[PDB]
């Protein structure tokens, strides 16, 4: 199972989800469950904390291939956060038993895809290009600014979510 | 948890290979094997069961002040195909050169 | 002191020594001992790091910290009043007034018998290692590096292995150097010299900044215009 | 945690296991 | 340079080619080794000189746990000591136990009078030191009980016996070398001729003395037989 | 200073060093250790960079900038009032005024809890490659060449592969270029000079230049006609 | 001049030309290094002096990073180390290790033991040190990471033996020299008449000696056979 | 022709590919011919070479949709090959026509995606992580990792393969992985 | 743009074939290489449908900054056939050496 | 894997729910 795309909407009041389950056979039998949003504030390493920020059940939406694909345009401002300062978990499960000739590893319920807003990045980005174009010297902010973020990548890649939220609060926020 | 198993164990052995090849470990790291196996331990046995999920927030990032500090204690690597930003593999497909009222459309 | 003291570790003093090729059997052993001599014998204020650390008194006596070299002040803990040193003969010893102490060990002699009292007191800026930590002031390494030197030079010339004229160098190199190491790590800055400018000139003395943690001894004695 | 049902299911099964 | 250069360069000079020779390689071999030191001392014992990188070399050591004297609760800490007798160190070069890395770690040798009395400073309570005791071996004491899960050194220094400090050379990238004389010999280039002269002017004379020779129940050397 | 500090990069001074056949042995490290020696024991504070750095009070404490050397003032970021030295033993330890501030490492221990400070602080004009960057004035290139040769030729006289007439005139001629750098750096300019006797012809004395940033420390004073 | 006019010289003036000669070019080629390294230390240890470009030579080195004691997490830095082992080098030039370019880079080559404490200075945080480590090779080490990308250098010095260095010299634009007879002797031409008399003398007496002849398994040298 | 998911699993257990013909009706008529793996010693300019690590004929199966869409999940273990220190290069050739009117360089028969197990890059790159939040250093490690790692990747994107090989050689060949154990590790 | 991935690979490569001769290049020219790279990978992604034409101009102008800083980045070459004084090849054809009311006149 | 206070008291309710 594997995400479409998962992105915030260009105009900064919508967050995009659209999953689907992998076309290989073996994930006939299994569905889509549901959809669980987690900020900074309220993650768990151990799967969606409680009192998570939105959840949704896909049964509701449906009245069986329609349940293996959904889509979801969240309006941000309904769920009373911040789309610009905001690092959205969303979680996916599954809900079915694959068959018995699965390759071992391949059987995981759940997934996992961190969001950010790209804008306040691209305006931190435009604003040091145009300080360099004065005098033609690179700011060490802007520096410092590529690799924390390329620590974040590579935080996020290696699941290290903590460590994660750590920088994106120190750094990006405050 | 099964990890801060591993992590503890992999610590110590290094600790000991440490002894082994040299003669000496700094203590202010000693304190950092401490603290962890201890915390193991900790949630390992019959204290689990005092610990909400703000507590398992607060050990976790705590915790993972050890993470880089020394060389016997690492940053752990979990099972991850997430990143900051994602592929779009959607495909376009509209119908017959039709728009609706306002925009395009698309099978 | 101008300057600041920013720290670095023991072996950028042994990154210097060991160019010279007749110390290269130099260590970090050698140069702990040395260096814990320099920095007693020059007994510079600037190099110890302050901190204050509250204990209480069990009957006239109370447990020191383990990193104490040096009292810089002890008041009581609830009315802030200093204390002074103890010229008593007989604190705590009955027959059949302002407080004071006294230090000599990891006991602290007061003549209070159960209260709270703040220490101010003088320790050594450690490494993550427990071991002593320099400052990396040029002029404080190369005086560091002469006394280390100097030291090793006169071990090799007591045993002969060494000219006398080498000898006279290096101490006269040394003392040169030691006391212009004294005078950099001495000599106020400018923010200092407002404090002792403040101090000076005063047409009303002040005479009891010892009763306050000398917190007053440096502001301005500001008179009423008539 | 954000328990599934059949999770539960297997909770109850493995309790009831020793019946 | 080998062992087997020098013993074949005093050789040569001497000419003792013939297997029938009154004096062997063996006690090339010997003089070269006693000759060695003795001019290293009188070279860097009478003033403090730079000691080149020829003139050393590193033995390796596998340490194993040892009481002070005996298994008695109060006859002290325990020790480390090297399993086999190391070779006793000149007192003119850098001498160094290091950690199998000459770039890191700190081990200290000491005299064997100073180790009786070390780590009393709080700051030196955790410097691993080394000494040879009259026993022949390498004693090392710390107040850190990490010291004593120690397993391997290596020591670099200017060892008295060049036979010996060779023996007990550390296994090398191919492998070890069986025989001492495909071994390097521990001497700079500036000493080799002086080692060389001295040695050929020690057996010149013997060279060509008279032997005892006649089987006769005699002593037939007043005769110069 | 008279002249302008205009600046050269480090190998310059090897540039001239290794002219003489006895010092080719020197190296880029070597310059760099002895520039940098050389740079604090002549202590001159026109070869260190003026910077001004913003930082904000956590409480009590604050961060340090990282090339920070010595600090000409702390100020207020809000009013301006410049902060003296501290001369407390108790400065945030409570029990059961006139701001001040205090520097140690990388921080800086203030008399107030949560504000923002001006510092003034000097630095080291740095390389595009990272390394020090001196002056070239010629006597300062030339006092630093007469520097690091002195202390080759102690470390060869040591050895004694020098002569001790050399090693004798490579001093004296250090000392007495040492005389001519720090009077060449040290005496006042013309417009300095002005500044100097603005600040010493004073009819009504001015004795509050460190409350402004020694701002009007130069301004000429004057006096209204009747 | 090469090591052929030396070696020729030197035979010459003792007139081994006969095949059949108990003292071999080899002898001389052993002699006239060892005299070499001893001819250079007695002339520029005493005072420092000029040293010549002729007692310098070269030699081509490649890099192979490698573990500080083995691979393990908590073992410390990797290192730096040629290839192949390095000859020692005499303490009385200008030893240098350059990029193949001598007139650019900055790679200081420093003592063994000043090589363990380094690079703590916050400005010589970038330079490359090199040292001859005790197991023979010469170890890289700096606190840049950029230095174990490094893949080749070159090192210039005044190495104790001639031959060790003549045998790892750089390429020349030509090609390899084969035969060591055919490279370059490094000594000035101001040295090499010492250097001649000192090794015809050293082999001038022993030129004339007795042999041990006969074979009847007896020693004939105290006879002067 | 394009790749919709080429990957090594993470277990280190499986070579993972999924190649598609475009959706588009100017390929309708081109199908997968044949699947070849090369290792960065098995490498050759043009073309795989004559001495591959594996070959798979698509025709060698039911013949037209299942023909235009293939996957495999190719166990390391068979190749006899190291999941983490080894770099595979992915052929796929077509037959067929594409209909004329398509735009030239669309109609390439051959096309070539590389592969590389990225985990242990990352386990070395998180040994230097933490240098980003020491300031006053530059966090050299990390910028070295990061470098190292994006060497190879534009010298894949830009078709310079041997340069690619040469880096991947200096840096990673030597990487080490946890071997996966054979007996499945039961979960789900 | 399809070419700042040829700059970018240039660059990298020079980056480490100087790091192979040498064991050094200035971190103030490793900043410009991550520079270049940051804005190679941010524009040819999923973050460039944020670019307008001005955001276009201030990014190119400051790329050029970067062009002869270093021996890494060097300015890119393109295909120009212009100049700031062009060539005048028109051809005069009188006719009838007929002048006009005032002017000249050709065919 | 780790359980918390709060997914005892899940499982709990959700067994006495269907009991």
């Amino acid at each position: 199972m594997h995400f479409n795309e998962l992105r915030i909407s260009q105009d900064n009041r919508f967050l995009i989800i659209d999953v689907s389950v992998d076309n290989q056979d073996y994930f006939e039998d299994v569905l889509l469950d549901s959809i669980v949003i987690d900020t900074q504030d309220t993650f768990v390493m151990n799967g969606p904390s409680d009192n998570p920020l939105y959840i949704y059940n896909v049964e509701d939406a449906y009245d069986t291939q329609q349940m293996k694909n959904v889509r979801l345009e969240l309006n941000i401002q309904d769920l009373k956060v911040s789309p610009c300062s905001t690092m959205f978990f969303v979680y996916v499960k599954s809900k079915g038993t694959p068959s018995t000739d699965t390759p071992c590893g391949f059987d995981k319920d759940q997934i996992l895809g961190t969001v950010i807003n790209l804008q306040p990045i691209y305006k931190q980005t435009l604003k040091y290009l145009k300080e360099v174009e004065c005098d033609c010297n690179i700011p060490k902010g802007f520096i410092d600014m590529i690799l924390k973020l390329k620590a974040i990548e590579l935080c996020v890649r290696t699941g290290n979510y903590p460590q994660a939220i750590k920088y994106w609060n120190k750094f990006f926020i405050k | 948890m099964d990890k801060m198993l591993e992590i503890s164990e992999e610590a110590i052995t290094r600790y000991f290979t440490t002894l082994s090849q040299f003669g000496y470990k700094k203590y202010s790291d000693v304190d950092k094997i401490i603290v962890l196996f201890f915390m193991e331990e900790m949630l390992a046995g019959e204290m689990s069961y005092y610990v909400t999920q703000d507590d398992y927030r607060n050990i976790v990032n705590a915790l993972y002040c050890l993470a880089g500090s020394t060389c016997m204690i690492d940053f752990p690597m979990f099972e991850s195909y997430d990143t900051l930003v994602h592929s779009n593999n959607r495909t376009f497909v509209p119908r017959i050169t039709e728009d609706s009222i306002l925009r395009s459309t698309e099978d | 002191m101008v300057n600041n003291i920013n720290w670095v570790k023991l072996p950028v003093i042994l990154d210097r020594l060991l160019r010279h090729p007749l110390l290269t059997d130099l260590n970090l052993e050698t140069a702990i001992q040395y260096t814990l001599d320099f920095i007693s014998a020059m007994g510079l204020p600037n190099v110890y790091v302050d901190k204050i650390e509250t204990i209480d008194i069990k009957e006239y006596r109370g447990e020191l910290p383990c990193d104490l070299i040096s009292i810089n002040q002890v008041r009581l803990h609830k009315n802030g009043i200093a204390l002074r040193a103890m010229t008593d003969n007989f604190n705590a010893y009955p027959t059949h007034g302002e407080p004071s102490f006294k230090t000599q060990g990891r006991v602290i002699f007061t003549s209070i018998k159960h209260e709270k009292v703040d220490i101010s007191y003088k320790a050594i800026m450690l490494d993550d290692e427990g071991l002593p930590l320099i400052p990396d002031n040029p002029i404080f390494l190369k005086t560091l590096e002469l006394y280390i030197k100097k030291e090793w030079f006169t071990i090799l010339f007591d045993m002969g292995k060494i000219s006398p004229a080498v000898l006279n160098n290096t101490q006269q190199e040394y003392a040169f150097k030691a006391g212009q190491c004294n005078n950099e790590f001495v000599i106020p800055s400018v923010s200092e010299m407002e404090a002792i400018t403040n101090m000076w000139n005063q047409l009303i003395p002040r005479v009891t900044e010892f009763r306050r943690g000398f917190k007053n001894l440096g502001d301005k004695e500001y008179i009423r215009v008539h | 945690m954000f328990f599934t049902q059949e999770d539960y299911r297997k909770i109850e099964k493995w309790l009831l296991a020793n019946s | 340079m080998t062992y087997n250069e020098l013993i074949y360069m005093v050789l040569d000079e001497l000419k003792l080619s013939s297997d029938d020779s009154y004096y062997t390689p063996d006690h090339v071999i010997f003089l070269l080794v006693k000759y060695r030191s003795f001019l290293l001392k009188q070279r860097y014992s009478d003033i403090k000189k730079q000691i080149p990188d020829s003139d050393y070399q590193s033995i390796c050591l596998d340490l194993i746990e040892v009481p002070a004297i005996s298994g008695e609760p109060c006859e002290g800490s325990s020790y480390l000591r090297s399993k086999n007798k190391v070779p006793t160190t000149m007192m003119i070069g850098n001498p160094r136990v290091y950690p199998m890395d000459f770039y890191q770690g700190e081990i200290t040798y000491i005299s064997r009078d100073r180790m009786r009395y070390v780590g009393y400073n709080k700051f030196l309570r955790n410097i691993i030191y080394c000494s040879k005791a009259p026993d022949g071996y390498l004693y090392f004491k710390s107040w850190n009980p990490q010291f004593l899960h120690l397993e391997k050194v290596s020591f670099n220094a200017i060892f008295e016996d060049a036979k010996e400090a060779s023996e007990m050379a550390c296994p090398e990238e191919n492998g070890t070398i069986c025989k001492l004389e495909d071994k390097e010999f521990p001497i700079e280039d500036a000493l080799v001729p002086p080692l060389i002269e001295l040695v050929v002017k020690e057996l010149r004379g013997p060279e060509y003395s008279p032997k005892d020779e006649d089987n006769n129940a005699k002593d037939d050397l007043p005769d110069a037989r």
